[PDB]
DNA sequence: TCCGATCGGTACCGGACATGTAAAGAGCAGACCACCGACAAGT
DNA sequence: ACTTGTCGGTGGTCTGCTCTAACGTCACGGCCAACCGATCGGA
């Protein structure tokens, strides 16, 4: 452990777990060109 | 042993791959996502491409 | 040390923060019951919580063996 | 001129089948929120809470 | 202390004779040799049986970065140290000059091995010293002490005391957890 | 190259400094300093360089790099380095005039010339 | 209620990248990028969308010289 | 056959951040730097 | 005559190594506390 009490990271705990190495950054990235935003509803829209 | 050391319980697949001395052939869905390659479905067969 | 306000909160560094009520399990000996699955018999436990202490623990199990465990031994 | 007929890829997270992401056709509002059809709702389990 | 130095003068002593030297009777080759061996017998014997002031002289020190076991064997190569340095006729016991030599060994260590970016000993002398004087500042004011206070009681420049306080920074962790559960990093 | 080249980059560049320059950046950046046989010829004629430069008049002042850096450089202070107002005219062309008229001590006559040439390069 | 569009709506075309992995960083404080996580990956191989899911792997976030040769195109 | 014990796993987005102590002190030496002498040979 | 490179010196700061003689001798600060299924090493 380091300071705080808080066991120190090895490279297995690097390549373990949902946070893994594995997981979260080869089976799913951030990307650019991306946007977020609120939905409301817009009845005058087409389907397309 | 790529898609099953991404699946679960990557310290023991890595362990019995490397004693094993596995090959990866590298083609499927979660390999090809993994290594950059498009996926072979869809549109990335080689009839299609 | 610091002070609460008049109004319940703790100015800190310059923000006031406010110190939440914690809901715990009072130390004690607490009895519980169970019932096996192997062999359809009531077995019954009790522990003795403390703060800042050993567990000391008692049960009987199926043999009819009433068996202590101090500490997690 | 430039987002004419160029789709853009609209997603709702949990995405729990292929429906949850989707491409539009966009339309520039004067808003900030982004106006959906309202058919395309039970796909995305989307409601305008 | 008089084994190993009758062993150390015997293995000398061969080693001159062994180069430019005559050749020993077979049994004084045999003494020689079993004084050396003697020597050396006793010499870990004295390490062995001392091997144990190392503990509780680095009991003290625990909880200041380094590790316990690592201090155990720092104060070791002390006592390494302090059986090579010792001296019998002075009649003083061994405990003395040990815990002199496993303290100063055990407290060098601890100096140089404990910090991610090294800082020399000279300075980190003068960083414990500055903390001293600002406990004592603290104690005696009654309110936390300015650098000017410091300044006064360490005779050193008011700027100097700014620099030694940013030398004393430990560098966090990029691995730390930042919200409540865990799946947030630095 | 040439000497009086060398003093003068070291004037400009000491001059458009901002924190005290360092010697081992002076050798490597001022042209000049680049073409000493060992570290020593050019300790020594550095040393001769900043030698001359203090006994001249110009500001050298050396000084710490910074608050955290044990490093020590020089600089010029630009506003220590010289006055810019000047008084009237009519009473400089007096003073011209009569600057130096039948004076032959070398030290004299060189140190009145170097005051008019001054006093040219503030107005007249 | 405390929810409101001004604080909701973010966009990104190319921003702040990450050290160890070169990714684009999260969270509208950093002008970050959006997560396509594993789930929309299994969206985009039941679509059969080869291209897309590649590019969007690829030349979005971790291909350090597809980056600017996309943006330069 | 029963038996404790270790080891594996437990949905998604949005956001949110940085630690709290030291028992000291001295004598001796090499290195680099800022200031200087000579000094003959070269300019 | 002026410059210049090799030689030699004084003084100062940062860094590292060595030494100090009453007697001293076998660590702590602290949970763990879900709850499931699978499986190897015991009994």
């Amino acid at each position: 452990t380091g300071p705080g009490n808080r066991p120190l990271k090895s490279l297995s705990d690097l390549l373990k777990g949902k946070q893994g190495r594995f997981r979260q950054n080869l089976l799913g990235k951030r990307v650019d060109y991306s946007g977020r935003s609120v939905i409301v509803v817009g009845p005058q829209l087409k389907l397309h | 042993w790529l898609s099953a050391a991404s699946f679960q319980e990557t310290t023991r697949v890595l362990t019995d791959a490397a004693i094993n001395c596995r090959s990866d052939k590298l083609n499927g869905l979660k390999e090809n996502v993994i290594i950059g390659k498009l996926i072979p479905a869809g549109t990335g067969i080689s009839r299609y491409r | 040390f610091p002070m609460m306000t008049e109004k319940g909160t703790f100015i800190i560094n310059g923000t006031e923060r406010v110190v939440v009520s914690q809901l715990v399990r009072s130390p004690g000996v607490y009895f519980d019951e169970t019932i096996d699955k192997s062999t359809e018999k009531t077995l019954h436990s009790v522990k003795v919580i403390p703060g800042r202490g050993a567990w000391l623990e008692f049960d009987v199990d199926k043999r009819d063996t009433v068996g202590v465990r101090i500490d997690r031994k | 001129e430039v987002i004419a007929e160029h789709p853009v890829l609209l997603n709702r997270a949990p995405t729990l089948h292929r429906l949850g992401i989707q491409a539009f056709e966009p339309q520039l509002v004067e808003g900030k929120a982004i106006q959906l059809h309202p058919l395309v709702c039970e796909a995305f389990n989307a409601d305008f809470d | 202390a008089k084994r190993i130095e009758a062993g150390l003068y015997a293995t000398q002593k061969l080693a001159e004779l062994a180069e430019k030297g005559e050749k020993l009777p077979v049994q004084q080759r045999r003494d020689m040799q079993w004084i050396c061996r003697d020597g050396d017998r006793a010499k870990n014997h004295l390490l062995e049986a001392n091997l144990r002031l190392v503990v509780s002289l680095a009991k003290r020190y625990t909880g200041r970065g380094m590790a316990f076991l690592d201090l155990i064997q720092e104060g070791n190569l002390g006592l390494i140290r302090a059986v090579e340095k010792f001296d019998y006729t002075k009649g003083y016991k061994f405990s003395t000059y040990a815990t002199w030599w496993i303290r100063q060994a055990i407290t060098r260590a601890m100096a140089d091995q404990a910090r991610t970016i090294r800082i020399p000993v000279h300075m980190v002398e003068v960083i414990n010293k500055l903390g001293r004087i600002q406990r004592e500042l603290l104690q005696d004011l009654g309110r936390e002490p300015t650098p000017e206070e410091l300044a006064k009681e360490m005779d050193i420049t008011p700027e100097k005391v700014l620099e030694i306080q940013q030398y004393a920074r430990e560098p966090i962790s990029l691995d730390q957890t930042i919200g409540d559960e865990g799946d947030s990093q630095l | 190259v040439s000497k009086v080249e060398r003093l003068m980059n070291l004037v400009i560049a000491l001059l458009s400094t901002r924190t005290y320059l360092p010697a081992e950046k002076i050798r490597t950046t001022v042209a000049g300093y680049a073409d000493s046989p060992s570290d020593e010829a050019f300790s020594r004629m550095f040393e001769r360089d900043k030698n001359e430069l203090r006994d001249l008049g110009i500001p050298l002042e050396t000084g710490r790099v910074s608050k955290w850096d044990s490093t020590e450089g020089y600089r010029i202070n630009r506003d220590s380095y010289a006055l810019p107002p000047i008084g009237l005219t009519a009473d400089e062309a007096a003073a011209v005039a009569v600057a130096t008229q039948l004076w032959q001590s070398p030290e004299l006559v060189t140190a009145t010339q170097n005051a008019v040439l001054k006093l040219r390069a503030a107005g007249v | 209620l405390h929810h409101l569009v001004d604080d909701k709506i973010h966009a990104r075309s190319t921003g702040p990248y990450s050290m160890i992995t070169q990714q684009p960083l999260g969270g509208k404080a950093q002008f970050g990028g959006q997560r396509f996580g594993e789930m929309e990956c299994w969206a985009m191989q039941a679509y059969g969308a080869a291209y897309t899911l590649q590019e969007l792997l690829t030349i979005k976030s971790d291909d350090t010289v597809g980056r600017v040769k996309v943006y330069e195109a």
